[PDB]
């Protein structure tokens, strides 16, 4: 009959077909994550293979349906999502090599190790030992030549290759109607017809960059203290008005500032919020722990973990004789399958961890309904932040005492509260410019607004003007330091990391509002609140359905992006930091360096 | 009194091919079956007692399909599979099959249909398996418009309870 109730006919045999072949890919997937074997990791492969295929068939098989002649959005949403080209849209040889340009990025990255020059016996890998130094060690050079040698090896290696994989993918992305590569990406935020709701690839850098404004006041100010907390640890090898040393930020890329808490500490006096040693006192196992964690989504009006996920679950690591790969994650694998792998220990981490991974898993039931193609969060964004508003609520102090973990009578020193929101800013907010720079020079590369022959010269002039942080040797086109960053040379949207950050704000405020919190926002804990929970599972529950403007409304009650939850949550460190930097000079010269000497 | 024939029966049919066995002149109690928390379900509708005086279909479905072997109900099973007249009736019986009807590797004998023109009348049937064109055309698969009209359930072992395999009985009243 008519194209629409014909193409509702065929996304109907798509998503009952989908379903099914994918649960074969996750359960092999599942298999190998858990009994790592040879038999295993190569059934990992044929479902694995036999997916990209039964996908391959049905994208170009949906083609067939005019994107134009439609109009049950639902199905519209559904179909743009399967005819998506990609790889297609390419000659055979321009997609094999793109292909090919991407695995060694992949495996030269994973496989990267460095030579210490002062024992070539002993070359260690990025993770660990190189992570490690950058994490760890206190001395400028030791330090110095960790981040150099990377950037130096491996950066140079993945130059030519970068060089010819930005073009391979423009091509790609012009070819389906595209500005360019990050026009792709941006993609992702895009949302057309439903009026009062729509969003453009430009409307996102148009928001991105008047939201990251209102961060600079912050962002300079936990700067400026942290450099001066800095020239103690390195007296003499940093300026009190200048950038900082990239390779003194604690990681290898300075992404986040986590690490210099023991530097940084703004009261080193005060000590743990950690009931690690609580927990194992009072005997808790594996167990215990999610099912805590359950009785904490209960409490706001949301259901038990299924019988499945308990009976499928691995809450332990089996040890030796049975190997497992341990990152932390949540599965969806469908059919009502949902399963954490968590190598438990009996950690605040890990509690708060299961906190998070459980909240996923939440989320990927609340959308289970929606049909197999919408079964995912709003946006790229969504996921993880759902995900981490668990670990806010989780970590306030009130939450660890009703529950017997936090000994009844401990009393909030103002000064512990500006500790742990220091040690958020270090991480939450340290991340912010670092990001949103990273992927404007993506962009700028891939709107051509790069010259081959300048890339270092733009990546560092930006690192000076939008991060405040300089490199401690002069970098020119033989490196690429950009890809020296898994994200990058690894094909992947990092800005992502920028609105769920937001998002992540957006949410707990809205959420603490309704459970009525009275404190600061963040001494927020959203248990025991069903009327809360009501609110956010009234996103939870469209999935990739709706635009996410109207998922986010429902949330925050707004149709767009806003930081102002984000400097509410850091309001009591941030006038803090505004009276430690009485004396201190806020901003930064582009000019200084460490070298040249 | 033959009810051991079918609850209790080994082998049981997809619900596109429903069985329908009759019962006359036996005489039962149906204190049989009234006491036991081995079935999940048993809705009945109109009834329940013993007068001592019938038909009895059997099949298997997806444990969130249950909810449509019931009067009115949502469709695919109940559109397309069995359906159950808003009048007549007697009681409707479901019990997890999970350790029988599934397997670690996956079983997909069971299946059903979720491509027709029409709705079946009440205890209709059809068994037909005949290339799905939404228009009548002959067909031809995968011609851009040919489906077979059978699917297969897939149970597996490790599946929520919503897609584990139920055994159902219903009961009608003559
Ligand atoms: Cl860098
Ligand atoms: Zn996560």
């Amino acid at each position: 009959s008519t194209i629409e109730e014909q193409a509702k006919t065929f996304l109907d045999k798509f998503n009952h077909e989908a379903e099914d072949l994918f649960y074969q890919s996750s359960l092999a997937s599942w298999n190998y994550n858990t009994n790592i074997t040879e038999e295993n990791v190569q059934n990992m492969n044929n479902a694995g293979d036999k997916w990209s295929a039964f996908l391959k068939e049905q994208s170009t098989l949906a083609q067939m349906y005019p994107l134009q002649e439609i109009q049950n959005l639902t199905v519209k949403l559904q179909l743009q999502a399967l005819q998506q080209n990609g790889s297609s849209v390419l000659s055979e040889d321009k997609s094999k090599r793109l292909n090919t340009i991407l695995n060694t990025m992949s495996t030269i990255y994973s496989t990267g190790k460095v030579c210490n020059p002062d024992n070539p016996q002993e070359c260690l890998l990025l993770e660990p030992g190189l992570n490690e130094i950058m994490a760890n060690s206190l001395d400028y050079n030791e330090r110095l030549w960790a981040w150099e040698s990377w950037r130096s090896e491996v950066g140079k290696q993945l130059r030519p290759l970068y060089e010819e994989y930005v073009v391979l993918k423009n091509e790609m992305a012009r070819a389906n109607h595209y500005e360019d590569y990050g026009d792709y990406w941006r993609g992702d935020y895009e949302v057309n017809g439903v009026d009062g709701y729509d969003y453009s690839r430009g409307q996102l850098i148009e928001d991105v960059e008047h939201t990251f404004e209102e961060i600079k006041p912050l962002y300079e100010h936990l700067h400026a203290y942290v450099r001066a907390k800095l020239m103690n640890a390195y007296p003499s090898y940093i300026s009190p008005i200048g950038c900082l040393p990239a390779h003194l930020l604690g990681d290898m890329w300075g992404r986040f500032w986590t690490n210099l808490y023991s530097l940084t500490v703004p009261f080193g006096q005060k000590p743990n919020i950690d009931v690690t040693d609580a927990m194992v006192d009072q005997a808790w196992d594996a167990q215990r722990i999610f099912k805590e964690a359950e009785k904490f989504f209960v409490s706001v009006g949301l259901p038990n973990m299924t019988q499945g996920f308990w009976e499928n679950s691995m809450l332990t690591d089996p040890g030796n004789v049975q190997k497992a790969v341990c990152h932390p994650t949540a599965w969806d694998l469908g059919k009502g399958d949902f399963r954490i792998l968590m190598c438990t220990k009996v950690t605040m981490d890990d509690f708060l961890t299961a906190h998070h991974e459980m909240g996923h898993i939440q989320y990927d039931m609340a959308y289970a309904a929606q049909p197999f193609l919408l079964r995912n969060g709003a946006n790229e964004g969504f996921h993880e932040a759902v995900g981490e508003i668990m670990s806010l609520s989780a970590a306030t102090p009130k939450h660890l005492k009703s529950i017997g973990l936090l000994s009844p009578d401990f009393q909030e020193d103002n000064e512990t509260e500006i500790n742990f929101l220091l040690k958020q800013a270090l991480t939450i907010v340290g991340t912010l410019p670092f990001t949103y720079m990273l992927e404007k020079w993506r962009w700028m590369v891939f709107k051509g607004e790069i010259p081959k022959d300048q890339w270092m010269k733009k990546w560092w002039e930006m690192k000076r003007e939008i991060v405040g942080v300089v490199e401690p040797v002069p970098h020119d086109e033989t490196y690429c330091d950009p890809a020296s960053l898994f994200h990058v040379s690894n094909d992947y949207s990092f800005i992502r990391y920028y609105t769920r950050t937001l998002y992540q704000f957006q949410f707990q405020e809205a959420l603490c509002q309704a459970a009525k919190h009275e404190g600061p926002l963040h001494k927020c804990d959203i248990s025991n609140s069903t009327e809360a929970g009501q609110k956010l599972f009234n996103m939870l529950r469209l999935g990739k359905s709706e635009p996410w403007t109207l998922a986010l409304e429902n949330v925050v009650g707004a149709k767009n992006m806003n930081v102002r939850p984000l400097l509410n949550y850091f309001e009591p460190l941030f006038t803090w930091l505004k009276d430690q930097n009485k004396n201190s000079f806020v901003g930064w010269s582009t000019d200084w360096s460490p070298y040249a000497d | 009194c033959p009810f051991g024939e079918v609850f209790n029966a080994t082998k049981f049919p997809s619900v596109y091919a429903w069985e329908r066995k009759k019962i006359s002149n036996c005489v039962a109690d149906y204190s049989v079956l009234y006491n036991s928390t081995f079935f999940s379900t048993f809705k009945c509708y109109g009834v329940s007692a013993t007068k001592l005086n019938v038909y009895a279909d059997s099949f298997v479905v997806k444990g969130d399909d249950v909810r449509q072997i019931a009067p009115g109900q949502t469709g695919v099973i109940a559109d397309y599979n069995y359906k159950l007249p808003d009048d007549f009736m007697g009681c409707v019986l479901a019990w997890n099959t999970r350790n029988i009807d599934a397997t670690s590797t996956g079983n997909y004998n069971y299946k059903y249909r979720f491509l027709r023109h029409g709705k079946l009348r009440p205890f209709e049937r059809d068994i037909s398996n005949v290339p799905f064109s939404p228009d009548g055309k002959p067909c031809t698969p995968p011609a851009f418009n040919c489906y077979w009209p059978l699917n297969d359930y897939g149970f597996y072992t490790t599946t929520g309870i919503g897609y584990q395999p139920y055994r159902v009985v219903v009961l009608s009243f003559e």
